[PDB]
Order: structure tokens, then sequence, then C-alpha cells
RNA sequence: UACGGUGCUGAAGCAACAAAUGCCCUGCUUCCAGGAAAAGCCUCUAAGCAUCAGGUAACAUCAAAUCGUACCCCAAACCGA
RNA sequence: CGAAGGUGUGCUGUGAGGCAUGCUGGAGGUAUCAGAAGUGCGAAUGCUGACAUAAGUAACGAUAAAGCGGGUGAAAAGCCCGCUCGCCGGAAGACCAAGGGUUCCUGUCCAACGUUAAUCGGGGCAGGGUGAGUCGACCCCUAAGGCGAGGCCGAAAGGCGU
RNA sequence: AGGACCGAACCGACUAAUGUUGAAAAAUUAGCGGAUGACUUGUGGCUGGGGGUGAAAGGCCAAUCAAACCGGGAGAUAGCU
RNA sequence: UAAGGUGAUAUGAACCGUUAUAACCGGCGAUUUCCGAAUGGGGAAACCCAGUGUGUUUCGACACACUAUCAUUAACUGAAUCCAUAGGUUAAUGAGGCGAACCGGGGGAACUGAAACAUCUAAGUACCCCGAGGAAAAGAAAUCAACCGAGAUUCCCCCAGUAGCGGCGAGCGAACGGGGAGCAGCCCAGAGCCUGAAUCAGUGUGUGUGUUAGUGGAAGCGUCUGGAAAGGCGCGCGAUACAGGGUGACAGCCCCGUACACAAAAAUGCACAUGCUGUGAGCUCGAUGAGUAGGGCGGGACACGUGGUAUCCUGUCUGAAUAUGGGGGGACCAUCCUCCAAGGCUAAAUACUCCUGACUGACCGAUAGUGAACCAGUACCGUGAGGGAAAGGCGAAAAGAAC
């Protein structure tokens, strides 16, 4: 149920955000889903062999997995996944309404 | 039929400890830890041949282990082996040691 | 060899990554991890490679 | 103990004092052993009596054949 | 005093230890009563 | 000197007497209850060998593999929770 | 705009109980009517868990008792150093087998374990540590006894044994 | 010489005290009997439950014995509590 | 099949991958140390030791392969004795061990009940032991019925808790006949005519399906509350799908799916259709199951406890007819009717569940439900067989608390 390749200007149907686009993603089957949609703050203790404290805490691999609408030249939504003939066949790689790739 | 001998990989890295190097002061006898089924005779050639050392006679041991990493229940053994080779003062190795 | 690249001649010669092609692994064999300089790629790609070539033998020879 | 021909042995039955008891019993048959084949040499065998006759009835030799295919 | 047990690891297996088990009729069963029937990780020694 | 110990150096180093349940002693004496076995070892030949191989001795050399070896052990490491 | 469960209050019924509601709680709960039941415990020297009581009581394991000065440390009667003192010495010493299976040595740490304190330990976590042609086991040999080709027996299992 | 005598080790348990939620599920303390013998002990082996072993007490057969322990028939049966 | 990956506690590191060849899933294959039937001898399982070969050999020697017992056959040998057996060697074949229930066979308790207890009961049960299969077993009348007839075995309903058996106590307990599930019948006991067509066993292949990965698959907004919307309100759309689960609360339209339609290099279950091999078929004339049938004695099985007891079986002693002969028709006799024993084979309905997939439950929800939701048959306890626990929850997400 992976819905991203190298970049997916997603939205945020729910999750403290309205529709903040993003990247990274990395959604999959056994792994996570991280995008600027969310981020937080609290650094972790660093005893000093070396100051293993670069410092600065914000998002790392913030939550929010699948269930996220991807980019569309217009508004939002537009669930992808349709399927086309030939054109690789390594994946349906199409789009709802009219479009395929961004 | 060719002898299934690990002509090369019979041993592995050297042990290394307090006895290490201080043992070298004795007769340039270094340790190195070989695999279980070693047989000194298989070690002799192992070190001299290919690794250019020209040693003579060994020792070899065994040794086990046993610990407990996580909280409760989790424990084991581990085994291992020892070796000491020798290396006559004559045939050296242009020793691969330093500080 | 690599993959299909492996199917060619019949000499066990290629099957010598152990001799003078393995001594390299021997050095970086000291635990306590000593040797962090840069691209310290001391992962076993060669031992996994010993098979394949260890295979094919029969492919041509017997089964 | 199995009688080579017309094979038989230790069947079990019970006793009867008519009054009280049904203690289990056990049978057996008959040991004994003779025979000597007039077609080669005296091969013998341990057989029951009612087992000897039978053979000696019209076998005696026409019966070793089954032991062939023991 | 002398508790009822004492040691000896060489006198035990000659009573229990699959050679002592498998050698006996019902004995081979003892391993099945555990291994097969049950699920004992390992049970047969001193 | 780290306080545990270390490197160097280093005298005399014999006689007399006294003992054992240890050794000569798998002995000697004696007794009745009359006191394992098999291999090594020595030797004798069989079949076989039949200028050979083997045998004995001297020395020269190679080989002697593999496991165990830490510590407790009349006890705080074993049998008694 | 707070379900269940938990804890108070008021009203209500003949009663087993019902309702409303304040507080806690963080998700579900079920008028009515009908239906199926693991349907209601104080007792069974009842099962399981938790907590009392006695009570800060007895006891701290041989009556071979220990004193002092330093050191370390948050703290020393107990640990390290030192001088005394006492105890064992056919042993309370030393070595090995049996059995145990890292308890050995070094560094560390003191929660739990040490019948107290613990900087100390056979405790925790790390490392290190047992080197053989002559010692032992393998290995030749056989004892008691075991197993046992074929074999003799025996409903089967199996017993005996060259 | 001796199932001889006094007596340690070793083997055993006649007496008293203590212990009796013990140091201890049979011991400690002071005495006590045997101590070249039907002695005593290490290692391993052989006898299996109605069976073994027994210088005999129904004693011993793993803190269990007028019929061991474990699993089963089993939710035995219980006019009793 | 793919945009992501090198299982988990397990991150870190070093890497592998990305508009046609990482990783993952499925098929086939390769490798598969050692112990274990264990199989070269041995053996306190994971180890000790050996014989015959082999290559390399830096030519020292070492690593690997085979050498268990037993049976069928064959080949070679070869005693007491002329031969001849016995016995030895070899080779190929197969067997051995392990298993959940169900199945057949050998052996076979007591508690308990009878308010005691010996007949009897529990019960052919528990247990032990042998053996085989996806099923076993059974099975084509020497059956039953009554003078009409039915028609192998098997299982279900009923006859009936009846007839009957029984210290006629306890208790045991049918069948005839009737309704159903499901249905096939054939071989040898032997010689010709024809002659490889029926039909069986196993292989070959070809279609069609089943399975062992998969592909696609619909349709949401705005606003209010809120930390979070699926929730309240308003306006829409899909529907052969509104099963279910997930998603910071309760979502048909966000995610996975869902109906529905499609899919296989290969590997195979199974159908058919026929090739090959083995098999035999159809018909004329023949035969037509003896230590057996019966019987004495002793036991057992029949619902049936020897009874007035038929029928079946056999340890022991006997012993017939061969077809107008023989068996049965519940002591026995006559008559009548019925059926041919002493050879064998056979699918289905029937039994079970170690295990695989799908799907369900007025089934439990953490001293409940499996002993075990969790690194449980673990820790522990015992010499041993054997016994055998406890133990789930932060949160929406670690934001697990820099300082
Ligand atoms: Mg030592
Ligand atoms: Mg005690
Ligand atoms: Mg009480
Ligand atoms: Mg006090
Ligand atoms: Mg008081
Ligand atoms: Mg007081
Ligand atoms: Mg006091
Ligand atoms: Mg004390
Ligand atoms: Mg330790
Ligand atoms: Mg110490
Ligand atoms: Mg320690
Ligand atoms: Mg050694
Ligand atoms: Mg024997
Ligand atoms: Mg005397
Ligand atoms: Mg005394
Ligand atoms: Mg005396
Ligand atoms: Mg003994
Ligand atoms: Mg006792
Ligand atoms: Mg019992
Ligand atoms: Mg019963
Ligand atoms: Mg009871
Ligand atoms: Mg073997
Ligand atoms: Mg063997
Ligand atoms: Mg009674
Ligand atoms: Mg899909
Ligand atoms: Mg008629
Ligand atoms: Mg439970
Ligand atoms: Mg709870």
């Amino acid at each position: 149920a992976a819905k991203i390749r190298r970049d997916d200007e997603v939205i945020v149907l729910t999750g403290k955000d309205k529709g903040k686009r993003g990247k990274v993603k990395n959604v999959l089957s056994s792994g996570k889903v991280i995008v600027e949609g969310i981020n937080l703050v609290k650094k972790h203790q660093k005893p000093v062999p070396a100051l293993n404290q670069p410092g600065g805490i914000v998002e790392k691999e913030a939550a929010i997995q699948v269930s996220n609408v991807a980019i569309f030249n217009a508004a939002t939504g537009k669930a992808d996944r349709v399927g086309f003939r030939f054109e690789d066949g390594k994946k349906v790689r199409f789009f709802k309404s009219n479009s395929e790739t961004i | 039929m060719i002898r299934e001998e690990r002509l090369l990989k019979v041993l592995r890295a050297p042990h290394v400890s307090e006895k290490a190097s201080t043992a070298m002061e004795k007769s340039n006898t270094i340790v190195l830890k070989v695999a279980k089924d070693a047989t000194k005779a298989e070690i002799k050639a192992a070190v001299q041949k290919l690794f250019e050392v020209e040693v003579e006679v060994v020792n070899t041991l065994v040794v086990k282990g046993k610990v407990k990493r996580h909280g409760q229940r989790i424990g084991r053994r581990s085994d291992w082996k020892k070796a000491y080779v020798t290396l006559k003062e004559g045939q050296n190795l242009d020793f691969v040691g330093g500080a | 060899m690599k993959a299909k690249e492996l199917r060619e001649k019949s000499v066990e010669e290629l099957n010598t990554e152990l001799l003078n092609l393995l001594r390299e692994q021997f050095n970086l064999r000291m635990q306590a991890a000593s040797g962090q300089l840069q691209q310290s790629h001391l992962l076993k790609q060669v031992r996994r490679d010993v098979a394949r070539v260890k295979t094919l033998l029969n492919e041509k020879a017997g089964a | 103990m199995k009688k080579d021909i017309h094979p038989k042995y230790e069947e079990i039955t019970a006793s009867c004092s008519c009054g009280n008891v049904m203690k289990i019993r056990s049978t057996v048959g008959h040991d004994l052993n003779l025979d000597v084949c007039s077609k080669c040499h005296p091969f013998f065998t341990g057989k029951q009596r009612d087992v000897a006759t039978g053979g000696r009835v019209d076998r005696f030799n026409k019966r070793f054949n089954i032991p062939g295919s023991k | 005093m002398k508790r009822t047990f004492q040691p000896s690891v060489l006198k035990r297996n000659r009573s229990h230890g699959f050679r002592a088990r498998m050698a006996t009729k019902n004995g081979r069963q003892v391993l099945a009563r555990r291994r097969a029937k049950g699920r004992a990780r390992l049970t047969v020694s001193k």
C-alpha cells in the first residue's frame, strides 16, 4: 500500500494540520512514513564520552503513516492507483480523474 | 580426493592480551586463536606457509565461557581455542608489530 | 564471477578468493572495532560470493 | 509351538469348578517331532500329533511345499 | 549424616541416558513420553 | 619500589650419632581358611618366505595425534533447602 | 456538553433493589419486551493472592573473646597496612580423587545477596586466566558383570546364551 | 598362635545433660563397646514389589514399607463428616 | 511483485536498491557438519577406533566414498559321506525407525454393582502387544423367510427395552419384518477356438478443472466542538461491494480490503482421451474346494449364565457323503421349502484428525480460556519415570523527561 516514490506533495486530511504539503514520505510495507506534516521537540540525554549531543531536536522520523492524500495540480484528495497498459507494468502508476505522474 | 582442509582459514585473528606480546618476548611465540578442529600439526603449516613465519611446535587449548546478558533466564556457553606457535629466533617474520 | 557472468570456463581458478584474495579480510578481523577511518566496508560480500562459484560446478559437471 | 503344518498353539480358555471360578486357563497342543523324507534325507520337524497325521495322510512330502513359501 | 543421594556421574547414565533408554523396550518409549508426547527441551542425563 | 614487590650480587654448604609404619620385601619364616585373569614381554615352531622379506644391535633422522589441566576439595565451590 | 468501573449524597420501593446526581475515570453502554444461563457465597481445618497478629518480641549458627595507630571513604568494630594478642597444628596445614563447573586473577560497582555496616566477598558487570611424546583419559589387556551373529526357548513383548 | 588382652585411627551406639519453632527432619558435650576380624572402607556390578534382601526387627529396598515411587483404570466406593 | 531493503529483542554501524533484473512471495534445483533406526567395530547420543579404495601430494601423509543385520533371487564356492545338502563369498532388490485419532488381530484387570459376597456385574473396558490404510473391516448365501417370497457387505431410523437370558436377583438384552444412505459384481480349482478389442496396473502425452505466488476493483466535502473527527449539522456520490480490520473518539465514499472479474515458468491432485508395457477378455467342452462335514471330552462366541438349546469357533481324541449328494429351517423325527461349506478378490454409504485453507459460534476474556495470550512444558522439584508454576495494559505517537 505504498503511495510515494521519490516525492509526493501530500496533504493532511487529519493530524494537527490542514493541508501542509511535504516530501520524504518513505511509506511502505514494513517501515515508516515520515513527512513535514508533523514534528516535535525534546532532546535526549548525552553523557559525554564525546559530546554525543549535536543538539537541536525537532522531528526525526515523526509519526503519521499511510492514509495521506497525495498531490494534485488542483485542490486535494484525488486517490491515485488506477493502472495503465504497458508503460512499465511494474506498478499501476496512473491517477484519478486525469493525470498519472507529477 | 583432495583433502578437505581449510588450507587457509584454520585460524582467525590473534588473541591479544597481557600474555600477548609478553609471550612474544619469550621466543617470538605469539598466540592467535584457531578454530576447534585445529590439531597443532595443521596449525604449524598454517602459520609458516602462506603467512611466512617458519615456526616450530605449538600448544593450543580450548576454554569455554558462560555469562548472562539480559535480566533473567538468558544464558549460555561459547567455547573457543588457544594457540602459541613459536618461531625460532633464526627464521623471523620481519614482525608485523608496533606500538 | 558475478551472476550469469560466472558461467564461462571450467577452471576452479576463479574459486580462489580465499588465496591472496581473502588475506585482506584477515587484517580487519580484530573485534573491539578498530579501524574506523572512512569507508570501512568490512562486510562479507566475498564469503557469500564463495558459493555461486562453489555452485555452477555441478550445474556443468553433474546436476 | 506353532506346528509346522496345520499350525496351532496356546489358545486361552478359562477354568470351571462348576461351583465358583472362571480362572483363565491356557492351552497348547502337542510337542513331539519326527519325519524323514524318502526323497533326500531325514528332515525332521516339531509338529502336533493331529498335525503329524494329515501330513502322513496324503502329504508327508506333498506338504513340505507350503513351508517352502513359509 | 549421609543423606540418601551421593554423587557419581559415571554411575548415573548407566541407568538413564538414551543408551540406557533405547536399549530397553519400554525404555525407548520414555523418550517418546517426553520428546514426542511432551515437549521437553532436553531430558536424559545424570 | 607502585609497597605487593623488584634488578644485581652472593659466604659456608662437611662430619658424627639417632630413627620409620617408607625401601630392600611380589622377599625370609610359618599357617590353614591354601590365596584373579588377559595382554604387553621372552621363547618355540606352523602355513608362508625361499640371493628377498624380516630378526637383533649401534647410531642419524622424522613421528608421538586428540581430549583434561583454572579454583574448591573433611569444605562457604561436593551430599545435607 | 464523559460510556463502564470506582466513591459520596438525596429520593424511592415491602424487599431483593431502582432512579437522579457531585467527585474520579477515559471509553463504550444498552429503555422495552422476549430469550439462554458457568445467575447471586461468611462459613466446606474451602482454593489463589494480598495484608494483619504476636512484635519491633525471639533470634543473628559452636564461649578459639580481641586492643590500638594509620589508609581509604559520604560513613570503618568488620575492608587494606602495621604492631600486639589469642586459636589450630595426625591439623582448623598441604596435595589429589569424587562431585561441582568459572567459584580462579585484575578492574570495577554495593540495588538485590551476605542473618548487621560494608569502601569488602564464593554478589553484579567487564575483561583476563588453565600451553604435555614422558601426569591422566583415549589406547592394548582382561575381572564382576553386560551385550550378543547364528542358535535354544517363549501367545506378542521378550528370556537365555556359542 | 588367638572371632586372645589394654588402647588411638577406623567402625559402632550402653548412659546422662542440652537441644525439641534445634547448629541438626536423630546431633552436640562428657563418659561407653569392638579395634587382625563373622573386621573396616573406595570403585563398579547383581537381586524389583506380593517381588527382592534379611545373624530375624516385619527390619531394609532413596527422610516412604503388614506390600516402594510414578502414571493410568479414576470423578474407585463413601447408608459417614 | 516491486520503492524501497540486510528476521526479532536492536539500535548503531557498514552496505544493497529505486520510470524493464535490491528485498519480499511462490515453483524446481544446489548445499545439507554431527548425534539419533544409525547401518564399518565401539560406545557413560552428539564422541573413541579401524579395514579397502581414491586424488592431490610441497609426494610426508592426510579429507572423502564404501564395509550393519535379515530376506528373495542369482553367481561363485563348498563338511561330516559318493554324490548331495549344510556352511562360506559376492551382487542387486526390499525391509528396520518415527509417528494424533480412527481400523483389524494376540493377551486382558480391579475398583465398582448385587446395598455383604463366590455365579453374574463393571467388560472384553483400562492397559500391554503385533499389523496395515486413507480408510480399515465386511462382502456376493451351504442367508432369511414360510409354502407368498425377499435377496452381498455396510451405516442411519424403527421393531423394543419387546422376545428372551438371569443367585429369573443385580442386571444383560436380540431378531423376523419395515423406512432410508449407498449400491458393481467377478475371478482360480482347466483344456481348446480365436486373438492383443473389453477391461485392470503402471508410465507417455493432450485438454479441462483444483491447488502451490498474484492483478485490478467503487465513491467526500463544508461547518461546529475537540488535543485529535469518523461525532453533531448541512449538501452530495458508489452500491452485485454496507464482511471485517486499521486510522490521535463512532467513517459505505482515508487505508487494507469487499462483490465481481482475471492469472502460471513451473510443480503437481484429479478427470477424461488414447500411445506404450505388463494383463488378460469372449465362447465349446470340463472340473466344481477332506483330516474337511459331523461326532466324544474341555473351553469360548452367540442377547441366551448347558438349559429342553439349536447355530459358530477350536485345545484334545476322532472322522462322511460326493449330487434323486450335502447344510439350514433353534433339542429331535417325518414332509416341505431354502441354500451349496471345506479357495480368493472387490469401490460407495461408515470412522477419525497430527496437519493446511476458508468461514462461523446467545464460547472464555489474564487466579477465565490451553499447563502455557508473555522466550512454557520454561523456571523450578525429584536419582529416576514423573511432576510443573508464576507472568498481559504508559501513550494517539515516545514527544521515555535537554536543563
Ligand atoms: Mg592445578
Ligand atoms: Mg536439613
Ligand atoms: Mg489454621
Ligand atoms: Mg533491638
Ligand atoms: Mg511478648
Ligand atoms: Mg525478652
Ligand atoms: Mg535477645
Ligand atoms: Mg557467628
Ligand atoms: Mg559468575
Ligand atoms: Mg577471590
Ligand atoms: Mg564475584
Ligand atoms: Mg594439552
Ligand atoms: Mg545374554
Ligand atoms: Mg580381640
Ligand atoms: Mg561421643
Ligand atoms: Mg580395645
Ligand atoms: Mg556401591
Ligand atoms: Mg527409609
Ligand atoms: Mg497411585
Ligand atoms: Mg471405572
Ligand atoms: Mg474421589
Ligand atoms: Mg557408526
Ligand atoms: Mg551401532
Ligand atoms: Mg458389593
Ligand atoms: Mg491489489
Ligand atoms: Mg420357491
Ligand atoms: Mg492462565
Ligand atoms: Mg485484570
